């Protein structure tokens, strides 16, 4: 848990890298839950769902 | 206590246009500074004027221009004064930019409102260039084209942000409504600098012609220099109306009087005057990287003179090596303009390369040389 | 590096009395003829050449320059233009 | 530049024989049509003194020579803004252009280098 | 018996010296590096940047492979 | 190279220690306890100080008189002070004079009469003293630091204890601590100057022989502190200068860092605008001081006890508008002992104190003051060859290890005392615990 | 309320484990969650927002 603090808070350097660099995996992995969770409160809705028709 | 100096918001008017302790020996080339607080204010009021009638469409923007020349009553006034007063801001620009670096206002303690300065030249060029394409005219189409192909040298992603800018494959009616927008709103941008490296300027006062220290005898800005910035007004304004009602296309480009054609491409694509410098510095170097880079560090190299100068007398007043140098530097930048509106032919091509060198060389290798043997010829002329 | 009246900065100024007079008591265009012709004179032939030098180089450059392009696209100029090219 | 640059490199000039015959009689001539004299300067008011090194040799003149300088400074203010030029025994003579300043300013210098180099010794 | 302090002045400019810059080397590393996470987050969008870049990245980089069917892509 | 320090024991487990030096005519003889203020709880807190007043006041034989007559014909003088952790109690003579000091001291330690005559005469003396210290700013700025740094715990109690406690002290419960807490075990006799060793050892077999001992005879230097980051502002806008004090949680004596903080605490050293050489000095802190007149003097210090410390640095500046430029440049110097200390500062730093371990030696009572420091904080007289080789183990990374660990982004304590107007808030003050660009 | 020495009790307040990494860190991933929500909330925003400027879908026809 030092380890942690020393690592990746200690030098503001790495903490904002750090932050960064978890905004950059939050953005990404955010995207694609919103992406999975809106298909499926929405579901037989959208053009997705009808496409195969045509 | 007297109200301007109790009242806050009082003693800043105060601090700057009234009470201002100046140097008492500023000589007329300290007016070219209010001169272009004047021009700022020209065109403001008659861009903003423009702006009332002026459409930002690109299937009526040319038009509109012809509405203001032809129906708006004193519109040919309105139109012809911003044209030209974007020239004339240019010469006491570049006046003024002269003034500094003639006499070492870039030195400490200076740096700061110098520095500032050189972005103020980089967002006129800007401005100026954005409010020629709004004519939309031959010149201003064929200007937005090469121009912003330019970009397109920025490796890998140049072409992306091209189509961006222009928001489209070709400068056409999003890439003017966009340049609308921005050239409103950058001399806003431009005035808030200029106020930057005046704040700047007030901590070490104005320098003078003499480049000592004025904190031995002050006078206050107004009345004196208000009166004398009266004179260069009134000068001014007697050129203005030369140009504005006897001569109000002899600055300019009959090809921008000709509606915007993708296809038809005009005889020759010169910019404004103004910009010809350091349009035949991007000339001079061959590669299409290397030149912007070139033209971009033409006017970002003014930036090192508070470094290459080591002068320890501020000013070219005393030294007369210094002041041939510096006549010399001044006709090739002015030579640099010629060379920019004549064609890539023999045997100016050889020539432009000449003068880019000589144009580089200056801040680079003679600045630094001469005045580090003026410092010497000082010390031991005056033993 | 400046301060403002009363603390400007200024080494202590000590034995210099200055003198002026009213500007309804002067004349202010006194001697203007005189300094008009005689102190513009000095002033100018002091920095001509500082003037001259740059200015008439380089106009003979682009003198010779205009002229060498100007020859070159003419018939006459033709062979010397095909080299240079 | 420091004005302890411009006093060893004259110096390493006026050593060398061969060098000073030329250099000497050129820097003569550069400081007659410099023209500071005819203002009534002498060389040393013409330093740049917004420096922090520069007030401080300032503040160390001794009176005298101070209110001299203020002096100087102020009547070329006045001849500047006139357009005029020193005439008489306003003119500055080559014998009375003295180097009052030279020897504070290299002092306040000597420190302030001697105190760069001594942040950066490393005991061995 | 020691006659005189036994030292010698380290090349320095500007008031840096080599001891002290390689002391901080390691920190223009990491914000080198978050410079350039950040760059790159900004122009993530950007279809050239995934084209290039982020679709190369070995397993990850199938995340930036997506195609719109061309029966609903109107250009 | 300094002669041998000799060390014995007695049977009851009193330790005598003795360092000779048969160039001087005087000797330092005195009673170093490994007992202070820490050593009450809150109810009996200030009985320490209160006993040191006591002790002088008369014994068994000889009457508060006889005893000050008894020493005026030794020729020397007594001492003693008490401090948190530690109280001393000092007999300064001549060489021959010190079989009577030894008899003096015992005497007062042991056989104390403690008078309820005297206990009330002394509770008004002490009382008058609480409104007397006040004047005494460092000290004053010093209290206040330990009290908030470890706020309700033993090391944060003063050491006169409060008002309430001085009007309630019986002579039973002085005479319960001293039975408690001075106990051979934990007591040192100290001899420097012209003393001979086993002569010391006689006298403390015939003076010192039935002294108590405790029942769980641990050993010399034996100590739970819980540093809490914590202001207190004491503005007083009627004095002319602040007294500022900035500190962290610091090394015990016994700490493996105990040499590394003290080559830190070099590094910024001290400046003191009354003495010449200060605007010379290397530290950076000084330069940046000295050149902007920001301060009238800083002294950092490394403050340790059996089991904590604090490390820090203590500020006085009549720069009343600039108190934000002095803490800002001040804690920014801390900050580079993380991120920029190489074998520049640290090579000078331990150059100094080299010497300055040794130099502080300069006199019997300090040699003794020494020598009783270091035998009730470690159990033994480090040797300056020891001394030598800690400080020449301590390397750039040491340093950086250890300011990053104990100073980086740390919580402060901080005691402003005066026109502190200008002392920014503990938020911002905290701040310039770290770099952003670090 | 005499003694300037007895400091207020703040052990309402006192976090027993202070001067712990672990109570540090705590609060660091709290000011740095906040700083990572910001980072990608301005991502997204100038993304999208400066997207406007990219060809439209008149344009794209
Ligand atoms: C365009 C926009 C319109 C607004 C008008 C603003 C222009 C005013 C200005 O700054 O210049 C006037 C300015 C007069 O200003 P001043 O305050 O009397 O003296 C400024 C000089 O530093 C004083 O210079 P000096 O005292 O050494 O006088 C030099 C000057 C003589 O100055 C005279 O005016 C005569 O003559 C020359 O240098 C001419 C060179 C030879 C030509 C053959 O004209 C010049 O001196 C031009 C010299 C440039 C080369
Ligand atoms: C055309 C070339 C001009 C070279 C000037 C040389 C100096 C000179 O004689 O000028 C007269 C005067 C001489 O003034 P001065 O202040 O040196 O001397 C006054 C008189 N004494 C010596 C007694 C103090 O110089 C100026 O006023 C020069 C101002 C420079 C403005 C240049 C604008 C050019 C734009 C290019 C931008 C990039
Ligand atoms: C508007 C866009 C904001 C994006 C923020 C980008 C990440 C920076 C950040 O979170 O700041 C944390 C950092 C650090 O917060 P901090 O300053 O509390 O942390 C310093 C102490 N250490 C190093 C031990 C953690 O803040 C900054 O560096 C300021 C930049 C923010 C603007
Ligand atoms: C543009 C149009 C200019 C026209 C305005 C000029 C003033 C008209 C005459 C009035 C006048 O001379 O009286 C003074 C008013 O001037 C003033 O108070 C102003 C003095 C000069 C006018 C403007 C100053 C210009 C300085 C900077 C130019 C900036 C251009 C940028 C837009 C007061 O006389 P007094 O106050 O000396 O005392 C004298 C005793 N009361
Ligand atoms: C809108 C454009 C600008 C305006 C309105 C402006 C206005 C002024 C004014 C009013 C002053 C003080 C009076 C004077 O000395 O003339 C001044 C001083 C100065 N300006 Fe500008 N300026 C502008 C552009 C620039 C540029 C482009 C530079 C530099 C590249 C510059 C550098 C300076 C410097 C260094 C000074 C201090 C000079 C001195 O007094 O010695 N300015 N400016
Ligand atoms: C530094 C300030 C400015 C400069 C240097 C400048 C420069 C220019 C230039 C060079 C043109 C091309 C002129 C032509 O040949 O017709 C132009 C056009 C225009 N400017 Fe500005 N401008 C400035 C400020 C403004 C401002 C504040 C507005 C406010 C909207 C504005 C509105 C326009 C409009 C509407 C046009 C197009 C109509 C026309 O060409 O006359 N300008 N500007
Ligand atoms: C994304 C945001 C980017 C922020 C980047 C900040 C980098 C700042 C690094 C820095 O301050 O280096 C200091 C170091 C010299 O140390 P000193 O003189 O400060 O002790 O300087 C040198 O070593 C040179
Ligand atoms: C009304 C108070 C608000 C403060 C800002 C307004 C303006 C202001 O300060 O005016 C002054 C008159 C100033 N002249 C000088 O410094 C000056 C100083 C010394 C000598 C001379 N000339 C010699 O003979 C001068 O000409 C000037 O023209 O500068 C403008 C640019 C300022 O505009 C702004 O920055 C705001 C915006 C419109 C750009
Ligand atoms: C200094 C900052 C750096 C430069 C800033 C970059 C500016 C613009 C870059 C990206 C803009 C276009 O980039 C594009 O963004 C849009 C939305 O923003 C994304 O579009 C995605 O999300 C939007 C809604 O969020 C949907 O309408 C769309 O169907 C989907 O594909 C694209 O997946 C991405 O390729």
């Amino acid at each position: 848990a030092t380890t942690f603090y020393n690592v990746f808070v200690k030098r503001n350097s790495a903490f904002v890298a750090t932050i960064l660099a978890s905004a950059f995996v939050f953005d990404m992995t955010f995207e694609t839950a919103i992406d999975n969770f809106w298909d499926r409160i929405n579901a037989g809705k959208q053009w997705k769902d009808i496409r195969h028709k045509y | 206590m007297a109200l301007r100096k109790k009242n806050s918001l009082l003693n800043m008017a105060n601090s700057y246009v009234l009470d201002s302790p100046q140097p008492s020996n500023l000589n007329y080339f300290w007016n070219f500074g209010s001169l272009l607080a004047l021009c700022l204010v020209i065109q403001l009021a008659t861009g903003i004027t423009l702006a009332m009638h002026y459409t930002s469409h690109a299937s009526l923007a040319f038009d509109s221009v012809e509405h203001i020349m032809r129906d708006v009553n004193f519109g040919w006034f309105i139109r012809y004064a911003h044209a030209n007063t974007a020239s004339f801001f240019f010469i006491c620009i570049y006046a003024h930019m002269g003034r500094n670096i003639y006499y070492g206002s870039y030195k400490t303690p200076r740096v700061l409102p110098w520095s500032i300065g050189v972005i103020i030249f980089l967002l006129l060029i800007i401005t100026a260039f954005m409010g020629y394409v709004l004519v939309f005219g031959q010149m201003s189409l064929w200007g937005a084209t090469v121009i912003c192909n330019l970009v397109s040298a920025i490796p890998w992603l140049g072409e992306d942000i091209v189509h961006f800018l222009w928001g489209g494959f070709s400068v056409g009616n999003p890439t003017l409504q966009r340049f609308f927008a921005l050239h409103y709103l950058m001399p806003f941008v431009l005035a808030v600098f200029a106020l930057l490296h005046l704040i700047a300027l007030h901590t070490a006062g104005s320098s003078n012609p003499l480049g000592i220290t004025s904190n031995v005898d002050k006078l206050s800005m107004h009345p004196y220099y208000s009166f004398k910035d009266l004179i260069t007004v009134f000068a001014f304004l007697l050129m203005f109306t030369l140009f504005v009602f006897f001569s109000p296309d002899k600055l300019g480009h009959p090809d921008n009087y000709i509606p915007a054609n993708p296809m038809v491409t005009p005889a020759s694509i010169v910019p404004e005057w103004y910009l010809l410098p350091f349009y035949a510095i991007l000339r001079a170097i061959p590669d299409k990287l290397g030149g912007v880079i070139a033209m971009v560090a033409a006017i970002l190299i003014l930036l090192i003179l508070p470094i290459v100068d080591r002068s320890i007398i501020r000013g070219n007043a005393f030294k007369p090596i210094s002041k041939l140098l510096f006549g010399f530097f001044i006709c090739n930048f002015l030579l640099l303009g010629v060379l920019g509106q004549v064609h890539i032919e023999p045997p100016f091509i050889v020539l432009g390369q000449i003068c880019t060198i000589f144009y580089f060389s200056y801040f680079l290798i003679l600045l630094p040389m001469v005045s580090t043997i003026e410092n010497i010829f000082f010390y031991i002329g005056s033993l | 590096y400046m301060g403002w009246w009363g603390h400007m900065g200024s080494p202590p100024q000590k034995g210099i009395a200055g003198y002026t007079i009213s500007p309804f008591a002067a004349r202010p265009f006194a001697g203007v003829v005189h300094a008009a012709i005689f102190n513009t004179f000095r002033r100018t032939k002091n920095q001509a050449l500082f003037v001259i030098l740059p200015v008439s180089f380089f106009y003979y450059v682009w003198t010779q320059a205009s002229e060498k392009n100007e020859w070159l696209y003419t018939k006459a100029g033709r062979h010397e233009l095909a080299k240079a090219l | 530049a420091s004005i302890t640059s411009v006093v060893k490199t004259s110096e390493l000039i006026l050593k060398s024989p061969l060098l000073s015959k030329i250099v000497v009689p050129l820097a003569k001539t550069y400081v007659k049509f410099s023209g500071y004299r005819q203002l009534g300067f002498k060389m040393n008011d013409l330093i740049i003194e917004e420096t922090p090194n520069m007030q401080l040799a300032l503040r160390r003149l001794p009176p005298t020579e101070s209110y001299d300088r203020v002096y100087r400074l102020i009547r070329a203010t006045q001849f500047s803004l006139s357009h005029k030029l020193a005439t008489g025994n306003d003119i500055t003579k080559p014998e009375e252009d003295d180097h009052y300043l030279i020897p504070y300013i290299l002092d306040v210098e000597a420190e302030a280098f001697e105190k760069d180099a001594l942040d950066n010794l490393e005991v061995v | 018996y020691v006659k005189k302090p036994s030292y010698k002045i380290v090349p320095h400019f500007l008031g840096f010296n080599i001891p002290t810059v390689s002391k901080w080397i390691p920190i223009f590393g990491i914000w080198g590096a978050a410079a350039g996470i950040g760059a790159l987050f900004l122009i993530e969008g950007v279809p050239r940047t995934r084209q290039d870049i982020l679709s190369k990245i070995p397993i990850i980089g199938e995340h930036w492979i997506r195609e719109i069917p061309a029966s609903d892509n109107p250009f | 190279v300094s002669p041998k320090t000799r060390t014995s024991n007695l049977k009851n487990g009193l330790t005598i220690a003795s360092e000779s030096n048969p160039l001087v005519q005087t000797a330092t003889v005195g009673v170093w306890i490994d007992a202070g203020s820490r050593n009450e709880n809150a109810y009996n807190n200030g009985t320490a100080h209160f006993f040191e007043h006591l002790a002088f006041k008369g014994t068994d034989k000889r009457s508060q008189h006889q005893l000050e007559l008894d020493i005026e014909n030794m020729g020397g003088h007594l001492n003693a002070y008490t401090s948190r952790e530690s109280t001393v109690y000092y007999a300064k003579s001549f060489k021959d004079d010190v079989p009577k000091s030894v008899e003096i001291l015992a005497d007062i330690l042991q056989h104390s009469k403690l008078a309820e005559s005297a206990i009330d005469r002394e509770r008004e003396v002490i009382t008058r003293e609480l409104e007397e210290v006040n004047k005494q700013y460092e000290e004053v700025v010093f209290d206040h630091l330990h009290a908030t740094a470890f706020m309700n715990q033993p090391l944060g109690r003063t050491i006169l204890g409060p008002r309430e406690n001085i009007q309630t002290i019986t002579n039973t419960e002085l005479r319960k601590f001293i039975t408690e807490n001075y106990t051979a075990d934990r007591m040192v006799l100290v001899g420097a100057g012209a003393v001979d060793h086993d002569a010391l050892v006689e006298l403390a077999e015939k003076y010192f022989s039935h002294l108590p001992s405790s029942q769980s005879p641990v050993p010399l230097g034996t100590p739970i502190p819980n540093f809490v980051g914590s202001e207190v502002r004491l503005r007083d806008d009627t004095m002319p200068v602040a007294h500022i004090a900035i500190a962290v949680e610091g090394v015990s004596w016994t700490s493996e860092d105990y040499y590394t903080a003290l080559v830190a605490q070099a590094i910024i050293g001290n400046y003191d605008r009354a003495v010449g050489t200060s605007r010379h000095q290397g530290s950076r802190l000084s330069n940046i001081v000295s050149e902007n007149n920001l301060a009238n003097s800083f002294q950092s210090f490394s403050t340790s006890y059996s089991d904590t410390g604090l490390w820090g640095i203590y500020l006085t500046s009549e720069n009343t508008t600039q108190i934000d430029d002095l803490v800002h440049f001040t804690l920014k110097e801390w900050n580079r002992l993380s991120t920029s200390v190489s074998n520049l500062q640290v090579e000078r730093a331990k150059s100094q104190l080299k010497a300055g371990l040794l130099l502080s030696l300069d006199g019997t009572t300090y040699v003794a003051e020494d020598i009783g420091r270091q035998l009730t904080t470690l159990g033994r007289r480090v040797t300056p060859a020891e001394v030598e080789a800690k400080l020449e183990a301590v390397t750039e990374h040491d340093v950086r290890a250890w300011a990053q660990k104990t100073l980086y982004d740390k919580d402060i304590a901080l005691v402003g005392l005066g026109p502190i107007e200008g002392l920014y808030d503990y938020n911002r003050i905290r701040n310039d615990m770290s770099m952003m660009r670090w | 309320g005499k003694s300037t020495y007895k400091i207020p009790d703040f052990t309402p307040y006192l976090k027993k484990d202070r001067n712990t990494d672990a109570n540090r860190l705590f609060s660091y991933f709290m000011i740095g969650s906040f700083g990572m929500l910001s980072a990608a909330g301005a991502k997204a925003t100038v993304q999208d927002f400066l997207s406007n400027m990219s060809a439209s879908a008149d344009v794209l026809a």
